[PDB]
Formats: C-alpha cells, structure tokens, sequence
C-alpha cells in the first residue's frame, strides 16, 4: 500500500466543515449589520448644514486652550441639548439661504 | 469625566465627515434628476457581489485544493521470512534485501494479469496497484542460518 | 416528456439531438411546432432504431415508445433566410400576451443549487457550484433591464452548453435530477422568450398579500447569509436610479420594516384579544419555555 | 441640482 | 403604517416609468419623516 | 542530530500568525462599539430627573 504524509493536513476532518458553516454565519451577520438598521440613524447622519455644530466643537477646543473651564461647562450644556431634542436640530442644521 | 470627553469627540468625527461630502458636492454639483452613471454601479456593486462569493465558495476551493495531493511507494527494504516447526528452532531463515527485492516490470504486470484475467476479482484487485506498488521478493531456498 | 426521459436512460450522443431541438426549435415557435418539426423527430427516431438495429440486451425499449407517441399527436393534430425569419418572429411578433416568470425560473436554479451541493458526493461540485450561481446573476440582469434578445442568446448558449459538458466532459441519480430539474428551467425560460416581458417588472414578490404565510417567508428570506444584500446591489447596478447606493439602501430598509408591521397589524384586527385579557399560560410556557 | 433637491423637505408636504 | 407604505410603493412607480425627477422629490419626503420624531406621529396616527 | 519534544506546540505554523491578526481585528471592532456611536443614545440616557 502507498503511505501519505500531508503538510497542510490541519484542514481535515468534518470538524472543519462544521467550522466552515460556522464562521459563514457570523459574517453574515456582520454584513447584516451594515444593511440592517440604518434608519435608526438618519436623524444624526442626514444633516443638511454642519456648521454651526463645528463651531460649537471648536469653540470648546479653543476654552479649553486657554483654560477658561468655566465655560467648557456652559459649552457642553449647548452641545448635550441639541442632540437631545431631535427638532431643535432641524432648526440649527438646516440651510441658511 | 470620561464618558463626556468621548462624546464630544464622537460628535466632532461626525460632524467633519459630514462636512467633507457637503463640500465635494458644492464643488462638483450633480444636475436634478440625472441617473447614477452606470460605471459607478457596476465598480461598486461588482466589487460587493464578488466579495460574497469569495467568503462562500472561495473558503472551500483552498481547501479542496490541499487535498489534491499524492502518496508514496514504500517497497519494503527486507522481506524477513522464517519456516517454524512447533516451539523448534526455526528450520528456514531468509532476509531478502534490497536486491532480492525487485518491483514488478510493465511485462510482470503484463503477465500478472494474464493469469488472473479469469478471475474478475483478482483483476479489480490487482488494478487497484501500479507495477512500482508490487514487488517480487526474491527469497533464496538455502536457510541464510545454519 | 418522452424525448427527454431517452436522453436520461440512453445518455448518448444521439439521443442529444432531439432534446435540443426541443429546446431551441419547438419551444420557441410562436404559433405552434409546425409540421416539420414533428416530422423531423419521427424520422430521427426511426433512423436510430435502424442503427442500432445493425449494431446488448437493451436497446430499442425506449425509442418504441417515443415513436408511438410522436404518432399520436400527429392523429390529434389532424383530427382538429429561413434562420432569419425565425428569429425575426421570435423578437418581432403581435401575438405576446405578456406574463412574468421570473419567480419560478428562480425556484428552479435554486432547487439546483441545492442539489448540487447536498449531493457533493472536489474540481467537479466547485466549478458546477460557480457555473450555478453565475447563470443566476446574469438571469436578474436581462430580468431588470428586460431584454428578449438578451435572453433568446442566453437560452441557446446554455442549452448547447449543459449538453455538452455534462454528456461528454463531466462523464448518478443526482446528475439525473440536476438534468430534469434543469430541464424545467429551460421550458419556462422559453414561455419568457415567446410570451415577452410585462410592463411592472419591479417590487418584491412575497409582499404583495399581508398574511401569515408571507410575514414567515419573508422573515425567512432574510435569515438565508447574503441574500438580502445581494438583491439590492444587484438591482442598483440594473435599474436606473438617480440615487446612490447608500440612499438605495435607506429606501429599501424602510420598506422592510414597513411591511414586517402592516403584517402583525393585519393579524391583530383578524383575531382581536379583548381588553385586560391574561395572555394563555399555553404561549407562555411555550415561548418562555423554548427560550430557556 | 440634485444634492438641493434631495435635501430639501420641510413641514409642509406632511401637511393634510 | 399605510401612508408611509404609499410613499414607498410610489418610489417604485415611478422607477419603472423612468420619471426620474420624481424619485428625488419622493426620496425628500421619506427622508424628512425619518429626521423628524414628531411628524412622524402625525403621520402614523390611526385615522378613526 | 538532536530530537525535539515540545509540550506547548499547538501554538506553531503560520496559521497560528494568521490567526493572531484575525483576533486583533475582531476585539478591535468590539472596543470600537463602546467609541463610536454612543451620540445616537443620548436623548435616552441623559436625563435630567
Ligand atoms: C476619591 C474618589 C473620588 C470619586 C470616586 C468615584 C467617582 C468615579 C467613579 C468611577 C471610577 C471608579 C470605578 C472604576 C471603574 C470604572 C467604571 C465605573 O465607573 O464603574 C461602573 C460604571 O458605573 C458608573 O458609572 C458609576 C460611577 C463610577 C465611575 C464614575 C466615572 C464617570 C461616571 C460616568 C461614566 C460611567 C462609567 C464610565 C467609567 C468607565 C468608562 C469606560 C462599572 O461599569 P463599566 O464601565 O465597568 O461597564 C462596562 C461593562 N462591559
Ligand atoms: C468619475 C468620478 C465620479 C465620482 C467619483 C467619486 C464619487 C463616489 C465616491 C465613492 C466611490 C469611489 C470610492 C470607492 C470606495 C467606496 C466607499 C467610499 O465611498 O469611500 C469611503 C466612504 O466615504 C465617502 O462616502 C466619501 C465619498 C466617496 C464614495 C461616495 C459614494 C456614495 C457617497 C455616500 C456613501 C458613503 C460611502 C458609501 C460607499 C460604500 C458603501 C458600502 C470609505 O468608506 P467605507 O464605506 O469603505 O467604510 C467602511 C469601513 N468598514
């Protein structure tokens, strides 16, 4: 009889189909994720105007050079408020024309 | 605190990215009701599809690949034989070696399956080996032992 | 029905013949096989039997069969340049009462598909398997951009091609079906090819009746890893949108989860439950059950 | 332009 | 959810007839229910 | 020549390489989720009273 010595021989068995399957599904879901619930976020990605946010963000940047911390407080209060009402978003994000 | 540090600068990456793709499309404005060019699809769809098939069908393919491999001849290097009267001494003992040992001819074959040709599963067996697989051992009639 | 079970017992060469011109000749005639046709196959037939008169046991069982039944159409069918004209009726006709079977067409390469790959028992199962899936995606194409002509060509490129590769390169119950059930797909491409395309194309084909049965195969569909993205992609390369592929997206995925509603809220003006009524220990301890 | 197009919804089309 | 089902079923119409002006003025509708936690209540209300 | 009996050798090959790389990504993807969107779960988890 003819012997058989394999080198990438650690591809056997049907423990390696049943791992096949396996890592299948969990990119499934993984893909899933990216064409699932990606209208749960339109309210936070669809702005049409971002510049006055940036000026917010850079606005705290700027407090927090020349530590004036005080008003890195009332700066954040302003930030924390907009993303906590959805509609006074479509107030300050829309276009100014 | 923490939690509030890394909230402003998830809103900040957010709002830059925005920003960008805002810009490029004042910059190269696309006209009211014009359909997406079809080499814009077919690059970004053909490249997804592709994607999906090679986390399917491509995962087996290597493996199938692995197993197109080959096995080895391994002729014995000594044929020991030995004739045993009851618990005696052995009465016949020969070691043909290398020599003595000689792989079966394309003729051998030949004539190995003349003789067995009447026999249906003598050939089904002896088609199951190449004339390399088979080896005549030959084993001298004189006791190499006194 | 009786040409194509020889070819599956016979498996020859000669015995392709026919299948084909059943295919690519009978199929595709407008009005109906015309004389010709049948008196082509009576003739073939008997030639075979000849031939291999003048040649095992078994032979010409089979063939008795096929000749008596092409006979008897014949009885009923009288009890009641030219390449070009053909294919100019076939593209350019006036009697194409329209319909849609893509659905099915489907069905068929997916029934398939799974034969193949249950019944692996390699180069062979993995080229067939990519063969498989690539007729597949080409069909959606000429589907969404509705071509005749399109799929008049891919007809007779894969006809001539699964005849071939599988009676002579490749060589089996399940090679038997794979034929039969290909065999189907073949047909109802033809019914496409001579009846033509409608004019609404597009739409899902589980969302069009809110029941029970359709809310479990949609939510079914979309368990399957990949099908659900596939689709859209696929229809966003063929269908002219002015839309991106991130917006795509956003439209479909609102018109799933859409639909997943209107299902539950059909059922429950079907089958009200009255106020302040405990729900069963039965779907309970079913449910909580299972879970746990 | 259809970026202007595609961005520009208000209150009023939800109306009645 | 049946006036939203309308808006998607006219998507589609109008994708097969090719009057592709009216895809982005319906796209801008959908998009405006879904940036809007509130119209989207007046929008799916039960009308009784 | 000398033999060689290793006790721990079910961490060689460069599969074992491959496999390393392939864990980074995956737990980097996990700690990603705790830095990403954590903007969208603000009207429900800032609450004042
Ligand atoms: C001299 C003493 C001065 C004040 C000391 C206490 C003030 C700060 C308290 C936290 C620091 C001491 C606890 C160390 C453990 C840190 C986590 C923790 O706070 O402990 C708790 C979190 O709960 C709290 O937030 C209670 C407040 C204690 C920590 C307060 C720090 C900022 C508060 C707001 C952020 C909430 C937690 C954020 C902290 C980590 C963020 C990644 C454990 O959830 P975790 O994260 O393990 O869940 C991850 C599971 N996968
Ligand atoms: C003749 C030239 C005509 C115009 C060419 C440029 C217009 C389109 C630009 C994108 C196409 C060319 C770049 C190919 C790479 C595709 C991704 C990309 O855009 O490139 C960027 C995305 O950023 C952008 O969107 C910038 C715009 C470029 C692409 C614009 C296409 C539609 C725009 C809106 C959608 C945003 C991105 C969606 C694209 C893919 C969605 C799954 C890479 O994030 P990603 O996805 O890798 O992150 C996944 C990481 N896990």
């Amino acid at each position: 009889d003819k012997v058989s010595p394999p080198s990438l021989g650690f591809l056997a068995g049907y423990g390696i189909m049943g791992l096949y399957v396996s890592i299948v599904l969990v990119i499934g879901k993984f893909v899933r994720g990216f064409f699932s619930e990606i209208s749960h976020s339109i309210m936070f990605e669809e702005l049409p105007c971002v510049d006055r946010i940036l000026k917010l963000c850079q606005d705290i940047f700027l407090v927090r050079e020349t530590r004036e911390l005080e008003l890195e407080e009332e700066l954040y209060a302003k930030l924390i408020f907009l993303y906590r009402s959805p509609e006074t978003m479509i107030k300050w994000t829309r276009e100014k024309e | 605190s923490l939690s509030s540090w890394m909230c402003v600068e998830d809103i900040y990456a957010n709002i830059f990215i925005i920003k960008c793709s805002r810009e490029t499309e004042k910059k190269y404005p696309q006209p009211k009701g014009q359909k997406k060019k079809k080499i814009v699809k077919y690059g970004m769809g053909g490249l997804i599809i592709l994607f999906l098939i090679a986390i399917i069908w491509f995962p087996l393919l290597f493996m199938s690949l692995v197993r197109s491999v080959v096995g080895v001849v391994n002729q014995p290097i000594d044929v020991t034989v030995t004739l045993k009267l009851g618990g005696y001494e052995p009465l016949f003992t020969m070691s043909a070696q290398q020599p003595s040992i000689i792989p079966f001819t394309a003729q051998a074959y030949e004539e190995l399956s003349r003789q067995f040709d009447p026999q249906p599963l003598a050939m089904q067996f002896i088609s199951q080996y190449s004339p390399e697989d088979i080896v005549t051992a030959q084993i001298e009639g004189s006791s190499g032992a006194l | 029905f009786i040409i194509i079970l020889n070819h599956m017992v016979t498996a020859s060469a000669g015995s392709l013949v026919l299948p084909v011109l059943v295919f690519l000749w009978a199929m595709l005639s407008i009005p109906r096989p015309s004389k010709r046709f049948w008196m082509t196959a009576i003739v073939f037939t008997e030639i075979a039997v000849v031939v291999k008169y003048l040649f095992t046991d078994g032979y010409i069982k089979y063939d008795l069969v096929q000749l008596m039944a092409l006979f008897f159409h014949r009885s009923q069918l009288l009890c009641y340049r030219p390449l070009r004209r053909f294919f100019h009726d076939i593209l350019h006709t006036k009697y194409r009462a329209a319909t849609d079977v893509y659905a099915l067409m489907f069905l068929a390469d997916v029934v398939d598909f799974i034969i193949i790959i249950f019944g692996f028992w390699p180069e062979a199962f993995l080229v067939m398997l990519l063969i498989q899936f690539s007729t597949m995606v080409v069909d959606r194409a000429l589907y969404l951009r509705k071509t005749v002509l399109g799929k008049l060509a891919f007809q007779v490129a894969l006809v001539l091609a699964i005849h071939l590769w599988m009676f002579f390169i490749l060589p089996n119950v399940v090679a038997q079906l794979w034929y039969f059930v290909k065999c189907i797909y073949f047909a109802l491409s033809a019914y496409q090819i001579r009846c033509g395309y409608p004019t609404r194309i597009l739409g899902n084909f589980l969302t069009k009746k809110y029941n029970h049965l359709n809310l479990f195969l949609f939510q079914g569909f979309r368990l399957v890893p990949f099908l659900v993205e596939l689709r859209a992609v696929m229809d966003w390369v063929w269908t002219d949108t002015t839309l991106s592929l991130s917006s795509w997206m956003c439209v479909e995925d609102i018109y799933a989860n859409i639909f997943i509603i209107k299902c539950s809220r059909e059922t429950e003006k079907k089958y009200p439950q009255p106020k302040g009524q405990k729900k069963k220990k039965i779907v309970k301890y079913g449910m909580g059950g299972l879970i746990i | 332009d259809h970026a202007t197009v595609i961005h520009s919804g208000d209150y009023f089309l939800f109306e009645s």
